[PDB]
């Protein structure tokens, strides 16, 4: 995959073996030609599957920290969650010489161990973009609800398998990966859609998909809706009582700088 | 390799079973000041043929474009 | 630099990962057992826990008796012993992670149930140093802790490339409704960098409750408390061992068990927050952490 324009910023999202960080000195110049400066630079990954299978400064988290500090000098690197078990690359870099107010919102989702009456409708022996082909696999699967008419929505079936969508509606966005082969079964989702409560975006998603265990990672700025509520004692939506049939294993809350949180947790599906 | 990137191997080698595509992603964030001189539209202003060069250099590709007042949206195949 | 696709197999165990895949720039290491049941002060003898450290490199000094408590100072190690836990802090200079399965040994032939592990690094530097040992000797460290312990789990708080807490942690509680194991322990971490103008030292007002101060090499002053009457007013004791020691960066660690004793506080005098963390264990407990340097 996805990449995301708008009038101040660039997101991009990549899978597979796509080496992400060749395009940065493409993306630094098509913020000169319009005449903006950078200000803030993050890179992400939920910890891969299959390291040993990755290629360029992606085969080890010291060669793509020692990529981006050629680039950054002073960015910052952490890792959330157990390191040999579900964890969160991130790389951080900032030169905010205007304090500026932050109201943005970021939520991600890694979902492992897919429904497998779910994954029969991610498959297909031909391409197939946005026509009433896919329409049937949202309404099939659920993502109709994920995805309501409201939203501009272009996706995309591949061949054997896999599913791609993309929705905007206004300044708000909202993404959607899946691999549907068993035996590496994944699903990603991420959205930066404001709200006081996550619990209900996240379980639409988890009815979707019910996986045998996901994470959650939430990145909560001083000045939005989302953050005035967490910094005064209020639920978020991702506590454990939301998600019954899930058990939380592991949870990281940091402030990766001044005044901005990052909330991440790993569910388990208890399977009674 | 280092002990760290050891450890996240060793976790993915015990959740391994050759009988395999990456799932996770890579997420990559650029926010831009706005000078005085900063066109009005931002990265707006730029025309899919910028963003296109950029996909290249990645070695992939756009399949399909959506864009709005605020966002401009683009799927992105291997 | 070219690469190639080489088919190899996969390592069976930890240990061929390490050899076959795989100066110092710490500053402390920390390895703590905790029991499934207390045990007596006395079943484990001193001549049997110094012959543990000698797996490590080290020779037994000096060791004191008190209530509840038994202190064995070696060379670069100190080693606390109560009924609830063996805690032994060494320089970094000291393989400790070659202790691991030698006490944990020592402990099976007494019977005694090892339910909880924690091994802890403080890092000044970064673990991708390719000039430094660092990176091979956390391998090693990993090589154990996860061969002993397969359900434990390694985590890094804080900044990799600025300070922060490697920390390996094993939690094996039983935690069924019809089990007396409580968990209401309280653990408090000061690591000083860089004080102004060597020893290992231990304080005690209760029985099972102490104070431990470590000085040594850079100067560093490494201090730790489980007593109860810490946790009431942690601001304070910080505030005393800052004017005493005046560091140029500290690093807190504080420990809110399942049954809470407590957020790092926000504040520090003369000092900016660098960075600020929590580690929500499963368990219910947490593990806080907050590093400052001096403005």
């Amino acid at each position: 995959x996805s990449l995301f324009v708008m009038k101040d910023r660039v997101i991009l999202i990549t899978c597979g073996t796509i080496t992400l960080l060749n395009c940065v000195p493409l993306i630094c110049e098509a913020v000169s030609t319009v005449c903006g400066e950078v200000e803030w630079v993050s890179f992400m990954h939920k910890n891969y599957s299959f390291p040993w299978e990755q290629k360029g400064p992606h085969l080890s988290m010291a060669e793509e920290f020692k990529t981006l500090r050629s680039h950054f000098p002073s960015g910052q690197p952490f890792i959330f969650g157990p390191i040999d078990s579900d964890h969160y690359f991130l790389y951080f870099h900032s030169d905010v010489v205007q304090p500026s107010c932050s109201d943005d919102a970021q939520l991600s989702m890694t979902m492992y161990g897919l429904d497998r009456n779910q994954t029969k409708h991610w498959y297909s022996d031909k391409m197939l973009p946005t026509g009433p082909e896919t329409a049937v696999i949202r309404e099939a699967t659920g993502l109709s609800e994920v995805v309501d008419d409201s939203w501009i929505l272009h996706d995309l079936q591949y061949e054997p398998c896999g599913y791609s969508i993309n929705a905007i509606r206004g300044s708000e966005y909202q993404t959607i990966h899946i691999t549907p082969e068993e035996h590496c079964s994944f699903a990603s989702y991420e959205t930066n859609t404001c709200a006081l409560n996550y619990s209900k975006c996240i379980c639409g998603v988890l009815r979707v998909f019910d996986p045998e265990r996901f994470s959650v990672i939430v990145f909560i700025d001083p000045d939005s809706a989302v953050g005035k509520s967490y910094h005064s004692g209020g639920t978020i939506g991702v506590e454990p009582e939301y998600y019954p049939n899930y058990e939380a294993h592991h949870r990281t809350v940091n402030e990766y700088t001044p005044g901005h949180w990052v909330l991440k947790v790993n569910y388990v599906k208890r399977a009674v | 390799k280092d002990s760290l990137s050891l450890m996240a191997m060793w976790g993915s080698i015990a959740r391994f079973d050759p009988k395999s595509f990456e799932g996770p992603e890579k997420r990559l964030e650029v926010i831009m000041r706005v000078v005085d001189g900063t066109h009005v539209s931002g990265l707006l202003a730029h025309d899919d043929d910028v963003w296109q060069k950029v996909i290249d250099a990645i070695c992939a590709h756009i399949v399909s474009r959506e864009f709005n007042e605020y966002i401009r949206s683009y799927v992105l195949s291997e | 630099v070219t690469r190639i696709n080489q088919q190899t197999e996969c390592p069976s165990s930890v240990h061929d990962l390490v050899s076959c895949w795989g100066t110092d720039s710490g500053l402390e290491k920390r390895f703590e057992l905790n029991f499934a049941q207390p045990v007596d002060i006395g079943t484990v003898t001193v001549k049997q826990l110094a012959s543990v450290m000698e797996r490590a490199g080290e020779s037994l000094r000096q060791n004191s008796a008190e209530l509840g408590i038994h202190t064995l100072k070696f060379d670069r190690s100190l080693l606390v012993f109560t009924a609830k836990q063996i805690v032994v802090r060494s320089s970094v200079s000291v393989m400790l992670h070659e202790a691991v399965h030698p006490m944990l040994e020592l402990m099976r032939s007494h019977n005694i149930i090892v339910d909880w592990a924690s091994f802890m690094r403080v890092n000044y530097g970064s673990p991708w140093d390719m000039t430094s040992e660092t990176s091979d000797i956390m391998a090693h460290e990993y090589a154990e802790l996860k061969s002993a312990f397969p359900t434990g789990h390694p985590y890094l708080a804080g900044p990799v490339d600025r300070d922060h807490c490697f920390y390996f942690v094993y939690d094996g509680i039983d935690r069924d409704p019809s089990s007396c194991r409580r968990e209401n322990d309280v653990q408090i971490n000061v690591y000083m960098y860089n004080v102004q103008a060597e020893q290992q030292l231990l304080v005690s007002h209760c029985a099972g409750e102490y104070e431990t101060l470590r000085v040594s090499t850079h100067p560093f002053a490494s201090f730790e408390t489980n007593a109860v009457s810490a946790a009431s007013d942690i601001t304070k004791i910080v505030n005393g061992l800052l004017k005493k020691f005046y560091p140029e960066r500290v690093l807190l660690v504080l420990l809110q068990d399942r049954d809470a004793q407590c957020g790092v506080m926000d504040r520090l005098e003369g000092f900016t927050v660098v960075h600020r963390g929590a580690n929500h264990f499963g368990g219910g407990y947490v593990f806080h952490q907050a590093t400052y340097a001096r403005s």
